[PDB]
């Protein structure tokens, strides 16, 4: 995991996985030809290949192919069926070993790469009325999700735009901690009445 | 620039549907 890198072109890529990867490294990215698009950055024989991920609204494919609803799921796809990502003279791509992303925060209530459910399921099972976990949001790449417990499971996106957090377009904040430790102090509030305290984090393990 | 790959999506067999699994409901803040 952590294979997706918020910030960053494909030149950039092309530097990332020519010093710190190895053949079979990739990543994924937004595209800039395309704003809106994704792209796989894969190193092969030590060269980078970079590939489009088209993205219509309602799935992500390689202009062709099988569809998925995330991102992380095309990912994933793709680095457990070998064989399917080939060009036309039959060269074969291989999406072998994520080249990680540093993580936004040390803080151990993020979870990086968790799922909505996985993340429900962690809340009920281990966590308590005011228990809190920050994750990478699977419908959003590049944004995050405050999930709490209070009984039931509340998600809260937090987008993230140029190095900047915010929680539905209110106060933004330089990063994820500062979001957090505010959003501790100022609990927000559902629009059907739920407070969300953030009482304790539910720390990974 | 950046130069991408043309892919073949030819040969062997591909499903239609869009692979999907359960998701979570993200709420509405108050201002």
């Amino acid at each position: 995991r952590r294979w997706f890198h918020p910030n960053i072109t494909g030149v950039e890529a092309e530097n990332l996985l020519l010093t710190r990867g190895v053949d079979g490294s990739f990543l994924a990215r937004p595209s800039k030809s395309n704003p809106g698009d994704f792209t796989l950055s894969v190193r092969r024989n030590g060269a980078v290949t970079h590939i489009k991920i088209q993205n219509t609204g309602d799935y992500y494919d390689l202009y062709g192919g099988e569809k998925f609803a995330t991102l992380a799921e095309l990912v994933q796809y793709y680095m457990e069926h070998h064989g399917q990502l080939k060009e036309k003279n039959g060269d074969v791509i291989e999406l072998k070993y994520p080249l990680n992303c540093a993580d936004p925060t040390s803080e151990r209530w993020f979870h990086g790469h968790l799922s909505g459910k996985e993340a429900e399921k962690l809340l009920t099972e281990k966590g308590k009325h005011g228990s809190f976990l920050v994750r990478e949001s699977q419908s959003h790449p590049g944004d995050f999700v405050l999930s709490v417990r209070t009984s039931k499971v509340t998600h809260v996106m937090i987008r993230c735009q140029e190095l900047k957090y915010d929680v539905g377009g209110g106060e933004r904040f330089d990063s994820l901690t500062d979001l957090v430790e505010h959003y501790k102090k100022n609990p927000m509030v559902e629009t059907l009445g739920t407070v969300l305290q953030l009482k304790q984090p539910l720390n990974t393990t | 620039p950046v130069i991408y790959a043309q892919l073949d999506h030819s040969g062997g067999h591909h499903s239609d549907k869009i692979n999907k699994s359960e998701s979570v409901v993200y709420a509405d803040i108050r201002k």
